[PDB]
DNA sequence: TTGTGTTATTGGCGTTATTAAGGTAACTTGCTTAT
DNA sequence: ACCTTAATAACGCCAATAACACAA
């Protein structure tokens, strides 16, 4: 009961095993429920004109991205549009294009039925279906963006009515804000802006169809059908939460605690429920454990460490490990890497010299050391990337040395040249052609001047003293 | 050993007539003088003194008659049976709500 | 003497070569060390006086 | 305890002919416990080797 | 002091070894981890 | 535990170009 118990695992298990386990009858019943829901939303989608022309347009985009290939002996392959329908796909598309032309020109009933039936021929599971429902939604999304925007632009200026919405809200007009001359919203810039936005609104509608009520109801019916399907799938998934926990008992200490294990399981299950069709007479329990296992092992390989590691490098490690145990508990001896490779699909003899070099999870800095004079590792790591107050005192003794050494050299010139050409208190360390302009002459013998300065500096009068710093 | 292994139809009677000396693990031996060489470092395992397993009666006498009892097990969880000021025989399992001993 | 791992150990992979060095040194008592008879008395050597 | 608990599950992957009673038994959770008690326990310290 | 030889770099190129993503349809359904 | 595929960032290339040098 709800009795102050804090640890969440119980507060989840309680609700988890509440609703009853079901039988194949119920499973297939809710399956055909979700199937007929999907067919409802599908059928009710493609009963609008622009849908198929936009479909054909996306096919045109694939056509040009296909022509972009011979620039680099088939139709250039790309079928990420439809799943399990390329010559047949392309040809069907050609028929679609031409017949759709005739459709948009002449008829009323017949060829619309023809195109919906040839669509009934097609096969798309959930990706492209959602692609189309967004094909419809996103336009409504953008026009609602523009509506919210014109509101926010005018309503908090135009006398701030906020309640005379019924008078102003008439959209696609650009005939209401002119009386606003004799009303509020002295908003000329805003005037041309809202006229731009309403222009784009009418333009979007022209692209699509008549006024907002031509799409609002479409989206409403879509929401309804989708809510039916959602409730069906929710009832389905809620029936087998226990399968998750049952399978998740093996992986229990490999690096992750239990709750997140369970969550990854539930992800891999929720992803499994919608791609499992009743059309084959089978058991949901059989097929779903595949997805459960995939999710759990993927998450484990993902976040079982601090220093993340790719997944292939991890399954190869597991393979090496199983081989090592097999041989240890068979021949007594331990490694004999000659044997580790002598029968292995690894097909390499150097990766092993690296695949196990990353085999130490980092120790934690706060592990006491038993007796060991009563300390911990977290006070033996020391700063290594800085300059200890001696490492940074043997520098100014040189940073200032040569700053004087040079002051007993040239009158001024070679000093200027060494500063400019090496960079000392400068900003860039200029190049030969820069000093070449500094003195208006001597594009070349500037090098001679620097050579003279250096040959003048390497004299035991000035040299051996500095020789220490190296 | 195995057999047909049907619904107890001579379940495990007939097969698997073999056996072998499976490897188990490693056992650290002690020298003649009572030390162990662990990673080449002579170590010693001092003995340990610990309470005995049985029944122990005491009385934490910031009261009168505040007797108690303990059933100390060699491995597990240890019961008790305490009294009160009035004479109630409570009961707890290693730590718990103080429920009456008649529950058991 | 050769039934080792050809390098005398499993080497704890990652390690190429290792060497052990053994150094010995006599030490004599000096002002500061700590003596103690068997009867619980103790102290710190404070000086060293010439024989005479 | 550990190895036998694992034993009751290494039979749920039958793939062999006339299975021998050796593939079943595991070893690790025995040594990786004995050795640990020997190498980290509080009751196993270096032998203080000052003098006999 | 002006000619003819390097060079040191530096964006471009391809190449591919390495990483990330996704998919299997015989049936499988609820720890508590321990002075 | 096993694949079957796109996708990405490191690595080798030989020319260009800006810079440096070396004989009179």
């Amino acid at each position: 009961l709800k009795g102050k118990t804090s640890d969440p695992i119980r507060m989840y298990m309680r609700e988890m095993g509440i609703v009853d386990l079901l039988d194949k009858k119920g499973e297939t019943d809710i399956a055909i429920r979700i199937e007929e829901g999907t067919t409802e939303v599908f059928s009710t989608i493609l009963s609008y004109p622009i849908v198929i022309k936009t479909y054909i347009e996306r096919f045109r985009e694939l056509e040009e991205k296909a022509i972009d290939y011979m620039n680099s002996e088939n139709e250039p392959v790309a079928r990420y549009i439809r799943f399990n329908e390329t010559q047949r796909a392309y040809e069907f598309f050609t028929n679609l294009e031409k017949m759709f032309e005739e459709y948009q020109d002449k008829p009323n009933k017949k060829l619309y039925t023809k195109i919906v039936k040839e669509f009934d021929n097609l096969r798309l599971s959930t990706s492209h279906l959602q692609k189309l429902v967004d094909y419809i939604r996103l336009p409504y999304a953008r026009v609602k963006e523009f509506e919210r925007k014109i509101l926010r632009l005018c309503v908090e200026r135009s006398k701030t009515p906020r309640q005379e919405f019924i008078k102003v809200y008439k959209v696609g007009s650009l005939e209401w804000l002119e009386p606003l001359t004799k009303k509020y919203k002295f908003t000329e810039n805003t005037i041309r802006e809202i006229k731009n936005l309403t222009k784009q609104i009418n333009q979007f509608q022209i692209l699509m169809m008549m006024d907002i009520e031509e799409l609002k109801q479409v989206n409403l019916e879509i929401s309804r059908s989708e809510a039916k399907i959602t409730q069906a799938k929710k009832e389905m998934i809620e029936a087998n939460l226990r399968l998750v926990v049952s399978e998740a008992k093996k992986y229990t200490n490999r690096g992750l605690h239990f709750l997140d294990i369970i969550q990854e399981g539930n992800i891999g299950l929720m992803k499994a429920v919608d791609k499992f069709d009743y059309r084959k007479g089978f058991k949901f329990s059989t097929y779903a454990t595949w997805w459960i296992r995939q999710a759990i092992t993927r998450s484990i390989a993902d976040q079982a460490r601090t220093i993340r590691v790719p997944v292939h490098m991890i399954e190869t490690i597991n393979k090496v490990n199983r081989i090592k145990r097999q041989i240890l508990q068979e021949k007594g001896r331990e490694a004999t890497e000659e044997e580790i490779i002598e029968h292995t699909p690894n097909m390499s003899k150097e990766k092993l010299k690296k695949i196990l070099n990353i085999s130490h999870t980092p120790i934690s800095m706060e592990s006491p050391i038993g007796d060991d004079e009563d300390s911990t590792v977290g006070d033996f790591i020391e700063d290594k990337n800085n300059y200890s107050p001696i490492e940074a005192a043997n520098l100014e003794n040189l940073r200032e040395a040569i700053k004087e050494l040079i002051e007993t050299g040239l009158t001024e010139r070679e000093a200027k040249v060494l500063m400019m050409r090496f960079g000392i208190g400068m900003n860039t360390d200029h190049t030969l052609e820069e000093v070449g302009k500094q003195f208006n002459v001597t594009r070349e013998r500037i090098r001679q001047i620097e050579a003279k300065a250096l040959r003048k500096l390497k004299h035991p009068s000035r040299s051996a003293f500095l020789k220490t710093f190296l | 050993v195995v057999y047909n292994k049907d619904a107890l139809p001579n379940e495990k009677i007939v097969e698997d007539i073999r056996e072998e000396y499976v490897y188990m693990g490693d056992i650290p031996l002690m020298t003649t003088n009572g030390t162990f060489i662990i990673n080449g470092t002579e170590r010693v395992v001092v003995s340990q003194l610990h309470r005995s397993p049985g029944a122990f009666f005491s009385k934490d006498d910031s009261e009168e008659g505040a007797f108690s009892a303990r059933i100390i097990p060699y491995r597990g969880s240890w019961l008790d049976f305490e009294f009160d000021s009035k004479g109630i025989i409570w009961a707890r399992i290693d730590r718990k709500r103080k429920f009456c001993a008649t529950v058991i | 003497k050769k039934k080792s791992i050809t390098q005398s150990n499993e080497l704890s992979p990652g390690v190429l070569k290792t060497v052990k060095v053994f150094v010995a040194i006599k030490k004599r008592i000096q002002p500061g060390d700590k003596m103690a008879g068997r009867h619980g008395n103790k102290g710190v050597v404070s000086r060293v006086l010439p024989v005479e | 305890y550990r190895v036998e608990k694992g034993i009751r599950e290494s039979m749920s992957l039958v793939h062999k002919d006339k299975l021998m009673p050796k593939d079943i038994v595991n070893s690790k959770p025995i040594t990786a416990a004995i050795k640990e008690f020997f190498t980290s326990g509080a009751l196993s310290q270096f032998m203080d080797q000052d003098n006999p």
